[PDB]
């Protein structure tokens, strides 16, 4: 019956297809490539990447999440790796580049097993069982720290470990202490939750990186509304308003009919009476400085100046609520509702002026116990400011994680080596063809020490074998890679500390993503 | 020839060749989803014109995303959609069944046999098979209050055995069963909310016997009001609370400045009247589908209350059902019988987002899922997998009969039909024989996907069934045959009954077409 | 270069040797552009 070419799928002549191991193999290749891009950016001796945007802008960065975010990729496996990194960033905040390396190593190691005649579902099941064994072993070697305001030393050490890999390491003791102080000032301890809307991070170019400081108050990009107002107050009583300094206006449609001369004169008197009334209402309550969300008028401005009462104009809503929380005041929508109990108190309010430019800034400091805190970043480049912001965010996220759960492990590859030993020891008792998958998991779990050694300039295989032999001989899981060449392999005295939830998340998330990748055998995509 | 009958460009085909071509196309359609069946089934990735990708193991989804344009092939997509609509599980078995029915009778069509004999044979065979399935299915009249949950758990576990969440099926099955023990007597699917939050492990998913929903856009002052309550009263509203014009048709004409000031004060008095009416009822949490202004936000903050605006309608109805109030479009009568009551309200950080939780309601006809994953397609596939189990549990609650899976019922029906065929003479015998032989494509595909030798297993199964072993199917892990009713591989009989009826209907419809005509454009 | 394409059409990547070469060439060119205007006897 001559089965001549007949049409089944629309645009059948242009679409492509891949079936079987070849498709599978292609996926692996893509994954490996992505991992081999990130491998060099791991550890305290890692280097950085420079991304040029689609419009020409330049970004120098070290974060895995940002790196994978700014890349424009076409392969679907690359996009899956990007999303894995983004999810790890979303929950934990640190460890965004270890997870992609681990996933790439896992996929690479699965290749030889696929070549020997193993169903990929079996490989996925073996990986899952090995991951469960590793996670069960991980919390057995973990120690608690203690989270309390009095001591703050373990937290500083943890932040130091997190910041040691960034360009901010020239002053990372200072920044670590800043981060721990900010988190301890903002955090809620009964509910064990922190809120990042109460931490304001902002930077201004110029000066030096060491000029970065912590302000237990507010700082806004505004100034006083009249050029002849005083530039500082020292006993500030803040009145926070949401209504503009204008005569009232109804919202619904309205018309005011003027039908005579007496009506004209009455309206003329009413205007200035309203202005004087609002100024007197502000002054009577005892206030000393006024803050408004909207604009003023010339008459209102001169009346504020003449009555020795400075004011600020056109400040935003989030700034209003931050000032209200910091100074302990309340937000009022009318002058009639202003009372003496609704004023905030601030020890100092100042207008700071930077260098030869015309800009100004307003700082509110010496408040009482405050739930709002600001980080003020300086530096000589814009890229420096951006990277400092990212590093500070990493440190804050790590301290938050320590607040949630207070037990830690030791880094430098000690935890991975111990987990690999446990996985191999367990795999030696499994005879049901699953020992190969477990040994593949154990072998791929050892790419982090090798990457660290290769980046540090040592020889990977010999160093890893020596540390493994020492860990088996002695009975401490705290031996890692001496990256900074301080002589000792012990990470407990070198004070290299990591959170437990970070490690658990890395392992589980990488394993599940690998399992999802292994399941795919077909792919259809249009041509170009 | 001077003037032609039809418009130029009309394409016509008729005879045996077009029927053979249709049968050929159905084979390609069935091959598209052939290797996604069983505990050892893979899944497919499809990319569309815009670039978005989708990864799925569900047959109906894959058939939907394929841009099939062959008129004979569209029937297999239609029957898959119908099976998905009716029972919710079994949308790949029906496709393979229909294709096998066509392929086994292709050679008879080649010999010049009238298709109506084939149609009659198919109808008789389908009737006999459905009657046998209804006869041999296992049921318990007064089972238990505990043996009625275990059956649903086994059904869900079997329904999840070939999906991405197989390894955690024992963890998920339990949950879904609970989900359907709270859904009243109508079992509305809109009463179960599915929420997907990026970041986290698959074992961190949770079920809340209550309600939870995302944070909405908020104005200044939202951060100065409490975020935990112990015995709150909830006011559910459909009223816009902000300073605005009373009506779009309104217009104000005034002659004196005193009346101007009075008009200015009137709007504030109205808004404050609404706010005091809300406050004096004793409520601590207020929710509204319509916006809440900043003045209202600060007013509520100053009196230690919580507010939310622009809440989605489905979430508000779900909250009504969970807590037990009523949506109010007016504030002139907020009685104690129109307010909700929960046991804990909280706002919590979940992986980069803020979620509001109402928990602790024992009178709730609603549950909510929170799914934790690592990428968008991951949670989408998790939800698609859970939907099958939900539908299976709903169907199993009403009619409770169970048959064994793995291919036991296919081989039992095949043996029964073969034993019946030897009785009758003529071409009916050959056609019933072909129908009987077409039913063993399910165990063969299971074995082929697993990676076994299908011939040996099929021979052993046939010998076991002919002797005596009613519930004997394939053991994938032990690579052998085994009793699938003692290994707890259970499924409702509705799945098989509907699959057989739909596949037979599709085959009969495709066989009875004589010619095809295509008009231009 | 790996046979599989990870990037779109028009995207570009330079690795260690080429990256350092490009960066150093650009920096030195910028420096030598403005070297000539330094000191009491520079030109415009
Ligand atoms: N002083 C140190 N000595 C040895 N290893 C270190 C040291 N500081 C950090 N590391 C290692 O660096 C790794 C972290 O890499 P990093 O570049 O910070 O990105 P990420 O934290 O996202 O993985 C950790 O595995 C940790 O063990
Ligand atoms: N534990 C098990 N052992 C053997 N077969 C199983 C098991 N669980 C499910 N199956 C089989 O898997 C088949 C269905 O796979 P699936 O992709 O769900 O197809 P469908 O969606 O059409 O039901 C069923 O025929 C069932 O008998
Ligand atoms: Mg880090
Ligand atoms: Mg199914």
């Amino acid at each position: 019956e001559y089965g001549r070419p007949f049409l089944i799928i629309k645009d059948q002549d242009r679409k492509s297809r891949l079936m079987g191991l070849e498709a599978l193999k292609s996926h692996i290749m893509a994954a490996k490539a992505v991992a081999n891009t990130m491998r060099t950016s791991l550890g305290p001796n890692g280097l950085d990447k420079m991304m040029v945007d689609k419009d020409g802008d330049v970004t120098v960065t070290n974060d895995g999440a940002t790196i994978l975010s700014m890349m424009d990729v076409d392969h679907q496996i690359a996009k899956l790796m990007v999303e894995l990194s983004k999810s790890q960033d979303d929950e934990i905040g640190d460890g965004t580049t270890g997870v992609v390396v681990l996933a790439g190593a896992l996929l690479e190691e699965a290749e030889q097993l696929l070549d020997r005649g193993i169903h990929p579902i079996r490989i996925a099941d073996g990986y899952e069982q090995a991951a469960r064994v590793a996670i069960e072993h991980l919390d057995k070697i973990s120690d608690s720290v203690l989270v309390d305001i009095k001591d703050t030393e373990p937290l500083i050490q943890t932040a130091k470990t997190t910041l040691g890999s960034k360009v901010v390491n020239s002053c990372h003791r200072q920044m670590a202490e800043i981060a721990v102080n900010a988190v301890l000032t903002v955090a809620d301890m009964e509910r064990r939750d922190v809120d990042f809307e109460l931490i304001k991070v902002e930077g201004k170019v110029g000066g030096r990186l060491e000029d970065t400081k912590l302000i237990k108050g507010v700082i806004v990009d505004k100034d006083f509304s009249h050029p002849q107002m005083p530039k500082k107050v020292e006993d500030a009583k803040i009145a926070i308003l949401t209504c503009p300094f204008e005569p009232p206006k109804p919202k619904t449609k309205h018309k005011l009919d003027v039908t005579s001369v007496e009506d004209y004169k009455a309206l003329q008197k009413y205007e200035k009476e309203k202005f004087e009334e609002m100024i007197q209402q502000i002054k009577e309550t005892g206030a000393n400085l006024a803050i408004c969300q909207w604009g003023f008028d010339d008459e209102a401005n001169h009346l504020l100046l003449q009555n020795n009462l400075p004011a600020v104009r056109w400040v935003g809503g989030p700034e209003i609520e931050l000032i209200a929380i910091a100074t302990g005041g309340r937000i009022v929508p009318r002058f009639s509702e202003l009372t003496a109990e609704k004023l905030g108190f601030a020890g100092l309010v100042q207008e700071i002026s930077f260098g030869t430019t015309k800009d100004k800034m307003l700082v509110i400091e010496q408040c009482k116990n405050s739930r709002a805190v600001t980080i003020f970043i300086r530096g000589g480049n814009k890229m420096i400011i951006e990277e400092a912001k990212r590093s500070l965010h990493d440190a804050l996220c790590v301290i938050r994680n320590l607040i949630r759960d207070n037990r830690v492990v030791y880094g430098g590859g000690a935890a991975e080596i111990s987990c690999a030993l446990a996985v191999s020891q367990e795999a030696d008792k499994c005879p049901t063809l699953e020992q190969y998958a477990m040994r593949a998991f154990a072998d791929a779990l050892e790419v982090i020490p090798m990457a660290l050694s290769e980046n540090s300039g040592m020889n990977p295989i010999q160093t890893m074998t020596e540390v493994r032999a020492r860990q088996v001989k002695e009975m401490n899981p705290a031996l890692g890679i001496d990256c900074l060449h301080k002589g000792t392999n012990d990470m407990k005295q070198q004070h290299v500390i990591e959170t437990l939830i970070g490690k658990k998340q890395q392992i589980s998330l990488a394993t599940q993503m690998v399992r999802m990748i292994l399941k795919i055998d077909d792919i259809r995509k249009p041509g170009e | 020839t001077p003037v032609i009958l039809l418009k130029e460009g009309t394409d016509s085909s008729q005879g045996i060749p077009q029927l053979v071509s249709n049968i050929s196309a159905c084979q390609v359609i069935a091959e598209a989803v052939r290797t996604t069946l069983g505990p050892r089934g893979m899944d497919k990735l499809i990319v569309d014109g815009r670039g978005k990708a989708t990864i799925s193991n569900d047959g109906a989804t894959i058939l939907k995303l394929l841009d099939v344009v062959h008129p004979a092939a569209k029937t297999l997509v239609d029957i898959a959609k119908s099976q998905d609509a009716e029972v919710g599980d079994g949308t790949t078995s029906v496709t393979l069944l229909a294709a096998e029915f066509l392929k086994q009778v292709k050679p008879y069509v080649e010999e010049g046999l009238h298709p109506q004999i084939i149609i009659r044979a198919f109808r008789t065979a389908t009737q006999l098979a459905v009657n046998k399935i209804k006869e041999i299915a296992v049921t318990v009249k007064k089972a238990d209050k505990v043996e009625q949950r275990k059956l649903l758990e086994k059904c869900a576990m079997t329904a999840l055995s070939s999906k991405l969440i197989s390894q955690q099926k024992a963890f998920f099955a339990k949950m879904v069963v609970d989900a359907v023990m709270m859904l009243d007597d109508l079992l509305q699917l809109k009463m179960i909310g599915i929420k997907k939050v990026q970041g986290g492990a698959l074992e961190d998913s949770q079920l809340v016997a209550g309600v939870a929903f995302k944070k909405t856009f908020s104005y200044a002052g939202f951060e100065m009001q409490p975020k935990k309550y112990h015995n709150p009263k909830i006011a559910l509203l459909n009223v816009e609370l902000e300073l605005k014009a009373e009506k779009d048709n309104a217009e104000i004409r005034v002659h004196t400045v005193e009346d101007y000031q009075a008009i200015v004060d009137a709007e504030w008095n109205i808004l404050y009247d609404k706010l005091e009416k809300i406050h004096h009822s004793g409520a601590k949490v207020v929710l509204s589908k319509l916006p809440i202004g900043d003045v209202a936000t600060q007013y509520f903050a100053d009196r230690d209350m919580f507010c939310a605006g622009r809440v989605p309608e489905e979430d508000l109805k779900r909250t009504m059902m969970a807590c037990g109030g009523s949506i109010q479009t007016s504030v002139n009568a907020l009685s104690a019988d129109v307010l909700g009551r929960c046991q804990v309200f909280e706002e919590t950080q979940i992986g980069g987002e803020r979620y509001n939780f109402f928990t602790g309601c024992p009178k709730a006809k609603t549950c909510t899922f929170i799914l934790r994953g690592g990428a968008e397609q991951f949670m989408e596939e998790t939800e698609r997998s859970l939907h099958d189990a939900i539908m299976i549990v709903r169907r199993a609650i009403k009619n409770d009969s169970v048959v064994a899976g793995g291919g036991a019922i296919e081989m039992e029906l095949s043996k029964y039909l073969r034993d019946y065929s030897r009785t009758i003479p003529g071409k009916q015998q050959l056609l019933i024989g072909a129908y009987a032989k077409a039913l063993e494509i399910i165990p063969r595909q299971l074995c082929d996907n697993a990676g076994f030798d299908a011939t040996n297993i099929l021979n052993k199964l046939r010998a076991r069934h002919a002797q005596g072993g009613t519930w004997y199917g394939v053991d994938i892990n032990n690579e052998d045959i085994a009793d699938n009713f003692e290994a707890f591989v259970w499924e409702p009989a509705m799945v098989r009954i509907n699959a057989l009826t739909a596949a037979s209907e599709a085959a009969c419809l495709i066989v009875s077409v004589d010619e095809t005509i295509k008009n231009p454009r | 270069l790996a046979p599989v394409n990870i990037f779109k059409a028009g995207a570009d990547e330079e690795r260690a040797e080429t990256a350092r070469l490009t960066s150093f060439i650009g920096a030195i060119a910028i420096g030598d552009l403005v070297k000539s205007t330094l000191g009491p006897k520079g030109m415009d």
